[PDB]
């Protein structure tokens, strides 16, 4: 499965991922070639937040689909 | 003396609850159907068992609403939605070493997880209400070999992808919806270029923009914040974002409602040398919506201002949201919202959070349509 | 008794000795307010109230500057009691005066609500102060 994903660049970058794994492989596998470290990554579809223990079909997430990253921010 | 609504204490290391409900319940239907919620609301079944912690959770709205909107109170608790939310998603519920108590994270992410549950509890068709449809065309640089259509793409509010190409936050918007795609692919070739332009095929009712303002930088390794200066307009027009035909509809039914807009602004200003005179106009607005008006859809491509949640200090790694909304009376006064501490603000208070530096600067943008 | 007594032994004397002498006991009073807020606790309710009687009863010669001075200072401390006796000594020719009262106290009073019992009095006194063109005097002197 392609996948594309919205970095805070605002650039279109791809990943090569499956229907079955985690959030956390996801996130894992930006880790690799961007350096984001995984529990600051947000993957966003549909304006709904996909989290680490969903996967991606729970909201029917297939390729040619784009994933919007955006990045969290501490206090209170 | 005078009529002022309530605010939140801030229990310490929650502001980034307290200061987005208070945008949220500005918006007329969603402070509405929280109030007019019963147990038998319709839900999305395909099953799941967090549907029924969704319930939860729009019950505590309710009662956060209704304390609100009487007097006899001057803080509204968080505590019991706090326990709620905990429970709902478990990153929230940690420990920080040297600093204290429940971890503190997001008011970008807690509107989606907020929109997210009502949408279950009211179903899909309150989700349409704040959700952008788009039609996205996937295709080749130069010649089209491989094309997709996806609609299914969808969002619940606009990214403005900064860069350093704002100057105007619709230029950012326009760059982030605007795109190129690179490929990692076999087709015949691989690593074609697509150009994707994505432009919105539904309006929402209700719009949220919100400015991006992370970075990771790759040059040390270490997260920073965008500082920059980005004018808002209070009045916001959507129209080259869309595509002809549906720019053609929104456009001719805009002016119609600008020439009754400003037949009230000129009235307004002769009587006074209120909310009935508003219902008087509401009823001769409405004769100009189109025919074919749909559910979860702005009779316009015109939005104003109603909210805008400002993040001030230092870096990202801390923050203590306060906010500012508009009053729902009115349209040019403004309560600002620290915590408790209400107040009311003008018109030029709003205009000096477009930021830059380590002062207030925006990272949500609440409208809503209808032109006034 | 001792502050009602202090003033009113001030009031007494300026008016029967001479008259030019009226205008010196004005400011005996001022710092005796300053005295009296750290001396007593209690001692300040009466004293705050004893000022704008002070000088209605003596009938200085400047009814702009001490009334108005008074007035913003004299929300915060308790007893609202206070602006209704300012205003028997600003009352002078109706609406002469009385304009700066008027538009003074109508900030402090719709500004600051604290009690509705506080709100009584703050209204009770702009009210006073005005009548219609000067249509009346107040001197306490015959």
């Amino acid at each position: 499965m392609q996948i594309f994903v919205k970095t805070l660049t605002g650039k279109t970058i791809t990943l090569e991922v499956e229907p079955s794994d985690t959030i956390e492989n996801v996130k894992a596998k930006i880790q690799d070639k961007e350096g984001i470290p995984p529990d600051q990554q947000r993957l966003i579809f549909a304006g709904k937040q996909l989290e680490d223990g969903r996967t991606l079909s729970d909201y029917n997430i297939q390729k040619e689909s784009t994933l919007h990253l955006v990045l969290r921010l501490r206090g209170g | 003396f005078a009529q002022l609504p309530v605010g939140f204490k801030n229990m310490g290391n929650t502001c980034y609850l307290n200061a987005t409900l208070q945008a949220l319940y500005r918006v007329n239907d969603l402070r509405d159907m929280i109030l007019n919620y019963n147990p038998s609301q319709g839900v999305s079944n395909s099953g799941a068992q967090d549907e029924e912690i969704h319930k939860q959770i729009v019950i505590e709205m309710k009662r956060c609403f209704e304390n609100l909107q009487n007097k006899s109170f001057k803080s509204v608790l968080p505590i019991v939605l706090l326990n709620t939310l905990r429970k709902c998603y478990p990153q929230f519920a940690e420990r920080d070493s040297q600093g204290g108590f429940y971890k503190q994270q997001d008011a970008e992410e807690l509107f989606t997880q907020l929109f997210h549950s009502m949408s279950i509890v009211f179903g899909d068709k309150f989700s349409e209400d704040f959700r952008i449809q788009f039609k996205t065309t996937i295709k080749d640089t130069a010649n089209d070999n491989d094309i997709t259509v996806k609609e299914n793409e969808s969002d619940s509010k606009l990214q403005c992808h900064i860069s350093g190409t704002t100057n105007f936050m619709r230029n950012g918007l326009l760059e982030g919806l605007n795109e190129k795609i690179e490929k990692r692919s076999d087709l015949t070739g691989a690593n074609s270029i697509y150009s994707v332009e994505k432009k919105i095929s539904r309006l929402p009712k209700f719009l949220t923009v919100q400015y991006v303002r992370f970075f990771w930088k790759r040059s040390t390794n270490k997260k920073s914040k965008i500082l920059r200066k980005v004018v808002f307009p209070f009045q916001l027009d959507v129209a080259d974002m869309l595509t002809p035909e549906y720019a053609a509809e929104k456009v001719k039914v805009r002016d119609e409602l600008r020439k009754v807009e400003k037949e009230k602004n000129e009235k307004e200003r002769e009587i006074k040398r209120n909310e009935s005179e508003k219902d008087q106009w509401l009823e001769e607005y409405k004769k100009h919506f189109p025919p074919n008006l749909e559910k979860g859809e702005n009779p316009s491509c015109v939005y104003n201002l109603i909210g805008v949640i400002t993040h001030q200090g230092a870096n990202s790694e801390s923050g203590h949201y306060q906010a500012f909304i508009r009053d729902e009376l009115d349209e040019n006064k403004w309560y600002k919202f620290n915590d408790d501490k209400v107040s009311v603000v003008e018109k030029e208070k709003i205009e000096s959070l477009a930021g830059g530096g380590e002062s207030d600067s925006a990272l949500i943008l609440m409208y809503k349509g209808f032109g006034l | 008794s001792d502050k009602d007594a202090t003033t009113d032994g001030k009031n007494d004397d300026e008016e029967e000795e001479k008259e030019a002498g009226i205008v010196d006991e004005l400011a005996y009073a001022v710092l005796g307010i300053a005295l009296i807020a750290l001396g007593e606790d209690i001692g300040k309710e009466m004293s705050l109230r004893h000022f704008g009687h002070l000088m209605h009863y003596g009938n200085e010669h400047i009814r702009r500057m001490v009334p108005l001075a008074m007035g913003i200072v004299s929300v915060s401390d308790p007893q609202m009691k206070v602006f209704d006796t300012l205003t028997r000594f600003s009352h002078d020719a109706d609406l002469e005066v009385s304009m700066n009262s008027i538009f003074a106290m109508g900030l402090c009073g719709a500004g600051t609500n604290n009690a509705r019992l506080a709100q009584l009095l703050r209204q009770l006194a702009s009210y006073y102060s005005r009548e219609q063109d000067a249509l009346f005097i107040t001197r306490l002197a015959q």
